[PDB]
RNA sequence: ACCCACUCGGCACCUUACGAGAAAUCAAAGUCUUUGGGUUCUGGGGGGAGUAUGGUCGCAAGGCUGAAACUUAAAGGAAUUG
RNA sequence: UUCGGGUCUUGUAAUUGGAAUGAGUACAAUGUAAAUACCUUAACGAGGAACAACUGGAGGGCAAGUCUGGUGCCAGCAGCCG
């Protein structure tokens, strides 16, 4: 109908979001290697030089 | 409102509690 | 020249004037009239327990159309009562009544934040454990 | 003509008794219940209603004092409803 | 009751912590330097910061003034014997004009690999840290080691590393132990 | 490019067939610049950058009417600075009629020292100010090296001027860029407005470049 | 009593910005970031509120002095186009 | 001549090798009134080097997404505008 349930509900998009399990990733370097792996990836590794930087440039 | 009337409904309330407070003085 | 005298043995006047006009403002007439203590649900206090009285929802503004879920509380430092807000999602039904909660400051020198009316403090803990803890399940209440 | 929505798990029917201002109503809910209803979402300004009006109310269970109005019913989907006689029938509420 | 000894900061964030211009400046010397953080920008432009401090304070002096003078010229001395400060402009004007790179420049870690026994900054960084190299026969795990003009010409590996000669190491050990076993 | 350039100001004339050689003949007798094309070919290393770009609206009968006014700073870094302001339809359009009105309003700039002299001028001269709308701005010279102490946009204004330190102080709403940017490009342009002692003695007053060669314009 | 010229003082007025202002405008609202002739009073966002209280004056009306709790993201000034 | 050797370099790949090292344990000795602990150092101690770095944020202010799914003025977010 209008309201699928009680509408003044707690907790309730968390109650019903779907639990979606996190992915598990190689590790991610930390410290001054996280720091060198920035510096080449953005200042040696130039990759979208039209426009802006674009860091997280989503996929369109 | 004007700040004349509300100055005026003031002054009224304040007739009241001096006719108050002077019978009760 | 100026409204202020500027001979060399003015230093009264000017002094007195300065302090005469601090009074105007806000912060300065708080801190010296020592308001908090008096008045303020704390006095000078970023934090005060207290124990949940009922468990109340209280509408929105004009612009902004939905229940924010607030908690009375009275404080056990003094015996005031406040309303305090429980912040995430899924943490009103954490927070059981009649349980020792520790509310903070809502973040905008105890004025009501956003569009949440009539409220002025956080909740931070509940039951001796942080409501943060309990909300990414770090954490459970030990229901005592 | 549309289908008319009935209750479910927690859900509850009510009549309007007088209508506050400020967005505030006083509903009579059918459980002898003298209840404060509150105007909520898409009802604040897209469908009127009125005094003695058969009305749909949310409770809200960490409060009953208050309860939320979600959906009206016009006049004639009430009828439905005292046919089918979910609410108590010991009241005349007609035109 | 016993006296304290005062322990003091060492850096200054920046009150704009959001600039993109200087952000991205503060990656291109982390880059560059392999600093860890960006913490060590922050201290050396706050040991800058103090030294064109006491600069600014000097030549607001008067010249030929015993102020002036003497502590002027004990700051060219220990610039200059630091390194940073070229011999050709000990002036007391250049030390105003000294940059935040320049004192990176002299970092141990940067020595290092100028130097050559360490072929990337990252590689002087790790031969830092596992106490390899030794400035006169005193190793130093510790990459921000301002090297002196003094004593530059004395970083080698030390006696103890296996690079200066000794024993070679776990691993290499351990390889050498299996094959003999097997 | 494709840039022909039909000169029609005397000026402009003179400046095609290369007869000034530098623009500080141009600025000397305050002669009249109306063609970009002149500022192109004396400072042929002008950069720029936006600003910023703001949408103004004129409400009409039939909807709001939205132009956009486009915030262009010119300039060499070394002693050139123009402030074009600017409003048109497209945003396209409105950079490049800033940028236009930008080169038109190049003006020079008296950077000096500190303190002692040893190497070229590094700060301004002396304390300047300017004021636009209600922003004042007060540039006020700084030791060598102590960067720019301004706005960020102030700091590029300056950067373009080729100041490399210089302090500032700025009162009233500088939250408008315009009126911030006015006040500063009023106050750098008064660094060559003020009169200072080693600027005491008198000149020959050189006959203007227009009189001299007054032949080489008159397109006959 | 007029006419012409000048001067002192007064209510004023026209033009203008070469000065000042957020501007409307001001010959002072100028000589203010190039900031200091002397001096008195007043204001520090809006509301609550010129309210309560306490003094004091008054026959009375009311005058003088005069907050806070709390609430609020604006209230307001000048001007432009509709 | 399309090439193209990559002639010269710089990254990306669960490919793949050899090194170095502590954080930990621990003979000792130093340390200490006696002991910890630190400095030194035997013998062990890195492959997913699982010996696994978090805390906040991704509309603006303010660096970084108009990617995917969920909820649809609810739940909630938001210091302010939203
Ligand atoms: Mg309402
Ligand atoms: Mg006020
Ligand atoms: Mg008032
Ligand atoms: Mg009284
Ligand atoms: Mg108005
Ligand atoms: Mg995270
Ligand atoms: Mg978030
Ligand atoms: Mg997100
Ligand atoms: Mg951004």
């Amino acid at each position: 109908g209008k309201v699928h349930g009680s509408l003044a509900r707690a907790g309730k998009v968390k109650s019903q979001t779907p639990k979606v399990e996190k992915q598990e990733k190689p590790k991610q370097p930390k410290g001054r290697a996280y720091k060198r792996l920035l510096y080449t990836r953005r200042f040696v590794n130039v990759t979208l030089t039209n426009g802006k930087r674009k860091m997280n440039p989503s996929p369109s | 409102m004007r700040a004349k009337w509300r100055k005026k409904r003031t002054r009224r309330l304040k007739r009241k509690r001096r006719k108050v407070r002077a019978r009760s003085k | 020249g100026k409204g202020k005298p500027r001979g060399l043995n003015s230093a009264r006047k000017l002094r007195v004037h300065r302090r005469n006009n601090r009074w105007a403002e806000t912060t300065y007439k708080k801190r010296l009239l020592g308001t908090a203590f008096k008045s303020s649900p704390f006095g000078g206090s970023s934090h005060a327990k207290g124990i949940v009285l009922e468990k109340i929802g209280i509408e929105s503004k004009q612009p902004n159309s939905a229940i924010r879920k607030c908690v009375r509380v009275q404080l056990i430092k003094n015996g005031k009562k406040v309303t305090a807000f429980v912040p995430n999602d899924g943490c009103l039904n954490f927070v059981d009544e009649n349980d020792e909660v520790l509310l903070a400051g809502f973040g905008r020198k105890g004025k009501a934040k956003g569009d949440i009316p009539g409220v002025r403090f956080k909740v931070v803990k509940v039951s001796g454990v942080s409501l943060l803890a309990l909300w990414k399940e770090k954490k459970e209440k030990p229901r005592s | 003509k549309r289908e008319l929505i009935y209750k479910e798990e927690g859900q509850e029917y009510a009549q309007i008794t007088k209508m506050l201002g400020n967005g505030r109503v006083e509903a009579s809910c059918f459980d002898g219940n003298k209840r404060m209803a509150h105007i909520r979402g898409k009802l604040r300004k897209k469908v009127w209603m009125g005094q003695g009006d058969i009305i749909l109310v949310s409770l809200r269970d960490f409060q009953d004092d208050q309860c939320d109005v979600v959906h009206k019913y016009n006049l004639d989907e009430a009828r439905t409803l005292k046919n089918q006689g979910e609410l108590p029938e010991n009241a005349k509420i007609n035109e | 009751p016993r006296a304290p000894r005062t322990y003091s900061k060492t850096y200054s964030t920046p009150k704009r912590p959001y600039e993109s211009a200087r952000l991205d400046a503060e990656l291109k010397l982390a880059g560059e330097y392999g600093l860890k953080n960006k913490r060590e920008i922050y201290r050396i432009s706050f040991q800058l910061s103090k030294i064109r401090r006491a600069a600014r304070d000097l030549l607001t002096r008067d010249e030929k003034d015993p102020k002036r003078l003497f502590e002027g010229n004990a700051l060219i001395r220990r610039l200059v014997r630091i390194g940073v400060l070229s011999e050709d402009k000990k002036k007391l004007d250049y030390v105003l004009a000294l940059k935040v790179e320049d004192f990176l420049e002299r970092r141990l870690q940067t020595q290092v690999y100028k130097l050559g026994l360490a072929k990337s900054v990252h590689h002087a960084r790790v031969l830092i840290s596992q106490r390899h190299i030794a400035v006169g026969k005193q190793i130093v795990n510790i990459p921000s080691f301002m090297v002196r003009l003094e004593s530059e010409k004395h970083i080698d590996f030390a006696r103890t590393s296996p690079f200066g000669g000794a024993r070679p190491g776990r691993v290499a050990r351990k390889r050498a132990a299996a094959a003999g076993g097997e | 490019e494709e840039k022909g350039w039909v000169p029609v100001t005397k000026l402009g004339r003179l400046v095609k067939a290369g007869k000034i050689s530098s623009i500080e003949e141009i600025f000397l007798h305050s002669l009249p610049v109306k063609e970009f094309q002149i500022i192109d070919q004396l400072l042929p290393n002008l950069k720029d950058e936006v600003m910023n770009i703001k949408p103004v609206q004129k409400q009409t009968r039939a909807g709001q009417r939205t132009r956009f006014k486009a915030v262009v700073v010119v300039g060499d870094s070394n002693g050139h600075v123009g402030l074009g302001i600017k409003t048109a339809k497209e945003v396209a359009g409105a950079i490049r009629a800033g940028i236009i009105i930008a080169k038109l309003s190049v003006i020079p700039i008296r950077r000096g020292y500190w303190g002692t002299n040893l190497g070229q001028p590094h700060s301004l001269a002396t304390k300047t100010s300017g004021k636009c709308g209600s922003v004042s701005v007060r540039l006020i010279p700084a030791p060598r090296g102590s960067g720019i102490v301004a706005s960020p946009a102030v700091k590029k204004l300056m950067q373009l001027a080729g100041v490399e330190d210089v302090y500032t102080s700025s009162t009233g709403s500088t939250r408008t860029l315009e009126n911030t940017l006015k006040a500063a490009f009023v106050a750098i342009g008064n660094t060559y407005g003020f009169l200072t002692p080693n600027l005491w003695e008198v000149q020959a007053l050189t006959p203007s470049p227009m009189d001299v060669y007054a032949d080489y314009a008159t397109a006959s």
